[PDB]
DNA sequence: ATCGAGAATCCCGGTGCCGAGGCCGCTCAATTGGTCGTAGACAGCTCTAGCACCGCTTAAACGCACGTACGCGCTGTCCCCCGCGTTTTAACCGCCAAGGGGATTACTCCCTAGTCTCCAGGCTCGAGCTCAATTGGTCGTAGACAGCTCTAGCACCGCTTAAACGCACGTACGCGCTGTCCCCCGCGTTTTAACCGCCAAGGGGATTACTCCCTAGTCTCCAGGCACGTGTCAGATATATACATCCGAT
DNA sequence: ATCGGATGTATATATCTGACACGTGCCTGGAGACTAGGGAGTAATCCCCTTGGCGGTTAAAACGCGGGGGACAGCGCGTACGTGCGTTTAAGCGGTGCTAGAGCTGTCTACGACCAATTGAGCTCGAGCCTGGAGACTAGGGAGTAATCCCCTTGGCGGTTAAAACGCGGGGGACAGCGCGTACGTGCGTTTAAGCGGTGCTAGAGCTGTCTACGACCAATTGAGCGGCCTCGGCACCGGGATTCTCGAT
């Protein structure tokens, strides 16, 4: 995994708290939280760069992001 | 009939009648198909008035399915419940991208 | 607490997606994303953690939410 | 062969007394009724597996509608739901 | 009397999204469909309605997908639509 | 070759409902086979639930759920 | 008095019994032995008997042939299994085609 | 020429009044009769010298039936065996 | 008119499992009996009874391993028997 | 003598066993079977005729073969 | 329940011995139906015997017995 | 890391059990199996020593012949794996 | 004693006891008993013969139930003797099909 | 005292195989196989003079038995033992 | 870029009618209530665990000056190449004509049950015998009575050897498709077994003189069976040696 | 399919020891002459009919001979099911240490069954009756086979709105080319946290009881849906305006 685990479980907490009061979290489920968000972030990342170099360029700016993620649905 | 004891207007009995056959489970609850027929009376109903505004916009009396893809697209929830949904004669928003034009 | 999401954490990402250049404002947008797919699925994940009468968010629910999507 | 054109005519005039509607809108008016029902009852039958349950209950159509419909959809559809299950049971 | 490049395109714009027409002519299609359908299985039958579904799924999508083709067009600073513009439209919905 | 049938000026129209304003030539050849790569694969699994049910006729619904398990649902028939 | 008449059997007794003595199967014979042995073959004799007699009366004949026989013994299980490595002469089989041959 | 022709027709007269039985199902009647008595004397007889006995008795027949019969067939054999020698005692 | 194969095989499998008359016939049958007894025994005659019960003997084993051959050829789903059917019947039958 | 056996009377049988399709090789292989069925039976047959020292095979010969190789036969004793 | 102590590497064993390369999952309790009917039939004679005998112990003999009354004859425990 | 293909370590212990003679069925789970069995006939019967490893090898010879049988049965239909039919085809062929 | 007299080395005296005593008729000829050990003397030879045969190939000086289960077994007519014979301890002569070879 | 053949056995086996010796296990098989072979003998026999309307069980009977159980070329050669035996017994 | 003129393109308004929509109606069939239970489905309670909450640690992660070379956006020219008018050309649509099935209906043929007539096949009436019942004395075989001494069962304990539970994952079963084969249905042919009759004696089947084969009881003399001291091939501990077998690479 | 290397296996081999033949001491039931006892199979002898051999006839069936279809041996691809591996756990197992039910044998005794007349009785074979299933026929129903049907297929050409295509030509897009600026390392300080511990506790997964709700029939049914018909809203066409680009100018 290559985001650091302390912070990405703080976010977690925090964002899981606005739906519902007193939470807990087993472990494996932020684990898989983990998995799915890296996952989806490579592949937005694959799209983003097949997107920047459709227009003759290397680096990776928001708008590309949109477009991905405009097409993406 | 139970879709007057509901309050409803899609059939209840007709909906159960779907549940019990589509072999969706082993037993269904009673309350399940009201819920069911209530729901999708209410999309039914939200889908008719975007559409018959769309018509009215339009001076047209009758809903076609033209008005159907402009009530669904132009409302960013029914859009996004549809929005792998092909609406047939339904055709596209007129929409240019800026740049293009003069 | 979104910001706990820090900028060499989004380059190291960059970098297994194979992209070898980053603008500066790129990591707010990456930031604002995961913000919104973090949100969905806790919400589909959450959702049937109530209709199983637990507190307790479990492995399988996400999974069942990421299938889903 | 069965369809929801009477009750989809029925609550057009609810809607806009004075409205009629097409054969072919009406014709994608039971499509979406079709579909609907084909996705909440099947999540719902999801769910219940899910929670090793043999019976699906208003919770889980209820579940399945916060799950499938966006934000005040989910909520209005929940509600109108909701209303319609507690005067039935009275 | 000349209208210069671009006018009558956008008028052709404006006139296509307003209708919902079908665009395809009906007959040439139904030969392709019957021929890519008789490469399957020989001797199959078509209802009338099978086609015109069929019809309508092919421009539905082709019109989807030319959409996203211009979304990349412009994207790259450009106005006319070309080959790698379909390949990225297509390798960014996953077909 | 009966891919032939749908012809420049078709495609061109199908183009400007996508609001395009020009065409490379070697868009529509392009188009061609993408097209017949999608009938392909709505085709034969129209078919394949055709041989499932012993029938001789696809049907309208054979299509739909055709479409239906593509994850590209069309509403109407 | 016969001893079969005093057993209230039909199968005769005194024959089993000097067959038991005549046949080289021990030194000695006690007296219930073929008494018993009478009773077991009368009961079964009875029993295929009764199903050959129900058997000839579905056929409308009032006379039971080998055909009976085969049918009585084969439609059912036990007997079935006691003549597994039996042939009824005339007897014929069982009507039986797998559903597989059929159309 | 012995047979148990006489003995299987009374039984028919029992179970059947009006029924007959034809000549070749009579043989067959005295084949299975013979057949079934070779059978319990046989296995009698094995009883018997398997447990160093000499005297083949009403148990020995009782057990070779349990052992040939099947099931109902055994315990109606065994009752109508054990109903004739205490009706014959 | 005419039958399509299999129905008039149909028929004749109810008609022979009906009734019970032999099926060989008594003469090479008997031919055959006194064939191979030369080869054992010398001068040997033959009551009538005695070839009447080979007979019987010997098409009810036939038959017996024709039922068990039908039941190999069913198991590998075919309909018609073969040599190999045969042979496993009589293998397990431990011939 | 084997010939005898014909290809109808083989094929009679077969249906009495219920076949319904017969190949063509079968005939001969169940020529062979019967033969050996045969030899074996009659080889303990004519034992028991030789036993007797007599010059005439009789039925009940053949029922006892029979019972001695496990297919008793009723009907002829 | 000691029949599942008929354990399902004992009839990859068995079958194994009996030159059987593969085999179904549905095999074993098959397997096991099977076994428990060949016991039954084998111990129902055998307990016959020692009824007989009016002993209480099932011996070596009785189960010879029964094999060979029952044509399955084992040689090797007379 | 060294992996056999399926099937030559069924071979390979096929030609092992056919080369040796040691029971195959564990000897205590077989004797509360029997004596389970013959209680459900009598109750409080005992069994000789030699009674039960009389039965274990009956059983064992009486299964190992008909895994033989069906083996020869999925011969027959083009196969190498066994199945219940061929359990069933084997035991109907002989009798039982 | 009568087998010394026969040239035998089963006892024929015992033999004789046995059938008087098996309950097989009333009377035994004086030839049967000697026919008998013979017999029993010539079947008991070949199958240790062809055992110790088996017990060397093997390179074993002791014929255990192995040997004579693959004696028998491989000998066609012994094996046809014994068709319905459990020999314990004897397992399975090694054999596999051709179809399941690699 | 149990009586059995495990003497004449293993005098058999010296006369076949002089430097071979046999378990116990193969003994008592043999003993089982002699004792069966023994009851099918005798019992071929005693049915062959029950058949035949005799009284006595002669060599004749017990050969014909011999003939009927054992198979072809074994079957010649305890015939020929037999004779063989039975000529140098009278 | 923002006037001003001018034409094209479309929009609007007004109308024609027709057909797609609205609406009734007969029905008929999908729908709804009365009554039974079987639970599945939820309510109460409980041991557990893993999950939240908190202090060092050191260290790797992160965060922050610096500067810099690597793009990227922004213009410039070229040329390049694709859209618009005009025109021609035409398959496609119009729009029609005829042949054309999937199908059970509506006919057709052979199979399989009902209906008199005539016997071979058992169904009854009388005749002289081999099989069956009695008790008696007379053996024996079997069944209580009483040991008694063993081995079959009951509980403790390593422990490991096997059994149980995932874990890739790859051959196996299987399944629809397909070409040729090869065998079942139908019919003329040409046998050749079924029906029938003839004569006979060879051998089955009794009948008896008989003599010689094997049982039965007793005894003398015994090999075969029960115990029983002991080197040994057999069983178990290390070995090297190919012997196979699985993964590159012809 | 093989030529080889890398491992995991039985093989050919060397060593140590150990219950097991195993050869031995000896002890007793079993055995085999023996002489008859008598009772059974042997061997003429003699008669009666059963099975042949054969003459002889006929019409049922076998046997070729085609036709065709439908079956079987393949085959390529799907998916998936059981396997070989490894790790962790559960119970089988060798070792006790017992212990009391029951197999085994010994007394003895007292039932029990069998030739032996012996007294007699059903059984079985003639002999002569009928009469019930073959049979010989009939009639209706089993099915197969075309085969018209209204509705959907296949083919088809005239006129005409659509498709080429070509020339023009005038605006993209692409590359050159650059200048700025801004992320990317690059190095130093920090600071936040994995992890190691430790604490208490809420909830959760499970277990048990039980009961309220839904399935699940029947009979009763009225609302939906085809069928049909009535109808006016708007698809399409004629006449006139808004707008809407489009060129020149400066």
């Amino acid at each position: 995994l290559l985001i650091r685990k302390l912070p990405f479980q703080r976010l977690v907490r925090e964002i899981a708290q606005d739906f519902k009061t007193d939470l807990r979290f087993q472990s494996s489920a932020v684990m898989a939280l983990q998995e799915a968000c890296e996952a989806y972030l490579v592949g937005l990342f694959e799209d983003t760069n097949l997107c920047a170099i459709h227009a003759k360029r290397v680096t990776i700016m928001p708008k590309d992001i949109q477009l991905a993620r405009r097409i993406r649905g | 009939t139970r879709s007057s004891r509901a309050g409803l207007q899609f059939p209840v009995g007709r909906v159960h009648r779907l549940l019990r056959k589509g072999n969706y489970s082993e037993r269904v609850g009673a309350g399940a198909p009201v819920y069911l027929a209530a729901v999708l009376e209410y999309l039914t109903a939200e889908i008719l008035e975007l559409a018959g505004n769309a018509a009215r916009d339009n001076k047209k009396t009758r809903i076609i399915p033209r008005h159907l893809q402009l009530a669904i697209r132009n409302d960013e929830e029914l859009n996004k419940l549809l929005g792998r949904v092909t609406i047939a004669q339904g055709g596209v928003l007129p929409n240019i991208q800026a740049v293009l034009l003069p | 607490n979104i910001q706990g999401i820090t900028k060499p954490a989004i380059r190291r990402l960059a970098r297994r997606g194979g992209v070898k250049r980053i603008s500066g404002l790129i990591y707010e947008e990456t930031r604002g994303v995961l913000k919104v797919f973090l949100e969905n699925v806790i919400r589909d994940a959450v959702t049937y953690t109530e209709h199983a009468k637990r507190k307790t968010v479990t492995a399988m629910d996400v999974v069942y939410a990421l299938k889903r999507q | 062969k069965e369809s929801y054109s009477i009750y989809v005519y029925k609550v057009l005039k609810q809607v806009h007394p004075d409205t009629g509607i097409s054969s072919k809108a009406m014709g994608i008016m039971n499509s979406f009724v079709n579909d609907i029902f084909e996705r909440i009852a099947g999540e719902a039958s999801r769910l219940a597996h899910y929670n090793k349950r043999s019976t699906i209950t208003s919770r889980e159509i209820q579940t399945a509608v916060r799950l499938l419909l966006p934000g005040e959809l989910a909520k209005h559809a929940v509600s109108e739901g909701t209303k319609a299950v507690t005067k039935y049971t009275s | 009397h000349r209208y210069r490049p671009g006018t009558v395109a956008l008028r052709e714009i404006r006139r296509y999204q307003k209708s919902t027409e079908l665009l395809i002519r009906k007959l040439p299609f139904q030969r392709l469909v019957r021929e890519i359908a008789q490469d399957f299985k020989t001797d199959l039958r078509f209802q009338s309605s099978a086609v015109m579904a069929l019809q309508e799924a092919c421009e539905a999508y082709l019109v989807g997908l030319f959409e996203d083709t211009n979304l990349c067009a412009i994207h790259a600073k450009r106005v006319t639509i070309m080959p790698k513009d379909i390949q990225l439209a297509r390798r960014i919905r996953g077909e």
